[PDB]
RNA sequence: GUGGUUUAAUUCGCGAAGAACCUUACCAGGCCUUGACAUGCUAGGGAACCCGGGUGAAAGCCUGGGGUGCCCGCGAGGGAGCCCUAGCACAGGUGCUGGGCCGUCGUCAGCUCGUGCCGUGAGGUGUUGGGUUAAGUCCCGCAACGAGCGCAACCCCCGCCGUUAGUUGCCAGCGGUUCGGCCGGGCACUCUAACGGGACUGCCCGCGAAAGCGGGAGGAAGGAGGGGACGACGUCUGGUCAGCAUGGCCCUUACGGCCUGGGCGACACACGUGCUACAAUGCCCUACAAAGCGAUGCCACCCGGCAACGGGGAGCUAAUCGCAAAAAGGUGGGCCCAGUUCGGAUUGGGGUCUGCAACCCGACCCCAUGAAGCCGGAAUCGCUAGUAAUCGCGGAUCAGCCAUGCCGCGG
């Protein structure tokens, strides 16, 4: 059905649980957004490209590129 | 080169007896579907004797033989190039039937006038 | 794909690499005795290994319990197989250039050798002529004579005949009709496999160097039966790291090794090649035809749905010992527009799926979408036989994951 990294959701519950608003990182693969994205910057990390842009009500159900980019940049 | 090689023999239709018809089937022949131009030309002969009563063999032979041009001409190529003629001519007719445009064309070359028939007048003048 | 753009924008001189998760490319990080994996050896200590938690998504590192066999052997030590640690070479390197192997290019016939002669410096004579011609050198005559380049040129496959075998495709006479299949019986027939026979220079005629070719009859494919396949030497002096090996340099063990994550070979312009695309097609309905290659994968078959897909049961190791692909293009009939012809790329919105996911590269369906009803002057490319060409089909995509690569056949 839907899928999700099944970890940037540990280190976010807590932040949507304390009220933080910190920056999520991110090491597994299709790395996915969710609705706990609502308001954190999903700053993911692994040692080269960077996949940040911060997550709304709106922007979430997508992601930010590069998996099956037809172009590139 | 040489032995003068050969170009085959076929046989008649159903209803003429005639080889040239086949050989016109083949120019009305696209896709490399014979039976469809087939019945093209049958339908085609239909519209004559449906309009002019006479035989649609001994229109078929005339009107060919009307378009065989002299000068530009080996006694085979006289039919080669007057069946080109003869579809090309029918292909930029106004009827919106294949069979209906090939019947006119048709006809008319029969009667020593056309669209075809007027291209040849125009190669020979141009040759003499 | 090349030029080019560019944080590197796969590699090499149109295409393939069989399908860009992926190695080759970049950044960052860890380890670097073992060096992701494997083989061999030395030194000290030490008994392999198994189960599991957290950190963790670089798997690195940290911790607990149990903890094999053999001789000397009796309560505990050495040593070997084995583990860890320490060291080294092979290892590893699409990191490059300069024998050999595979193969392409000139694709069709010609070249080479021995004896002898001319005859000397050598070379040539072994095609002078005629007709027919892509390999057992085409043959004959005249020529000095002869031979080889190596059993595939019919060796294999398709079309002819005969014989044998296999029988859910099949079938003449006959009965039961199980409501259409079908059963009983059936070297006859049709299909597949195996062997041999027919195979062009034979019967007759014309010229005859009778070398040969041409025409006709019998037969009927036959003097071309079609295709696959193929030569000293030369050239690209490459490519080849698909495989293997040598030498120089690099490899100094921190891109001087290796591993993982993430990504990259997308595009603005242009060319070359291929595919789909209106003027005669589309839509709907009934419905007899086509071979070859498949397959524990596919998957006929009730119901639900537009489709995809989904729920349940059964069948299979194989087509004359189930079956799937059925259907089907085509063809026939009717019909909507006298240029959206309803061909329809591409982009965009929603939903779904194999798959971990692919949500921005996949695939199917629905709405919109009209580049638009054009089909090209100089020049140029492919093919000519039941070929070109048109159209549809099927298997694996046997050299991995639904993103028209190849081969086979019929009309």
């Amino acid at each position: 059905g839907v899928f999700v990294d099944d970890h940037l959701l540990e280190k976010v519950l807590e932040l949507n649980a304390k009220g933080e608003k910190r920056l999520i990182k991110t090491w597994s693969r299709r790395s996915t957004i969710v609705p706990e994205m609502v308001g954190h910057t999903i700053a993911v990390y692994n040692g080269k490209q960077h996949v940040p842009v911060y997550i709304t009500e709106n922007m979430v159900g997508h992601k930010l590129g590069e998996f099956a980019p037809t172009r590139t940049y | 080169r040489r032995r003068r090689a050969e170009v085959r023999q076929l046989q008649p239709d159903l209803v003429y007896g005639d080889v040239l018809v086949t050989a016109f089937i083949n120019k009305i022949m696209r896709d490399g579907k014979k039976n469809l131009a087939a019945r093209i030309f049958y339908d085609a002969c239909k519209i004559i004797q449906e309009k002019t009563g006479q035989e649609p063999l001994k229109v078929f032979k005339q009107a060919v033989e009307n378009v065989k041009p002299r000068m530009e001409v080996s006694p085979r190529r006289q039919q080669s190039l007057a069946l080109r003629w003869l579809v090309q001519a029918a292909n930029q007719r106004p009827e919106r039937r294949a069979a209906v445009r090939i019947a006119h064309e048709l006809m008319d070359a029969a009667e020593g006038k056309g669209g075809a028939v007027k291209k040849k007048e125009d190669v020979e003048r141009m040759a003499e």
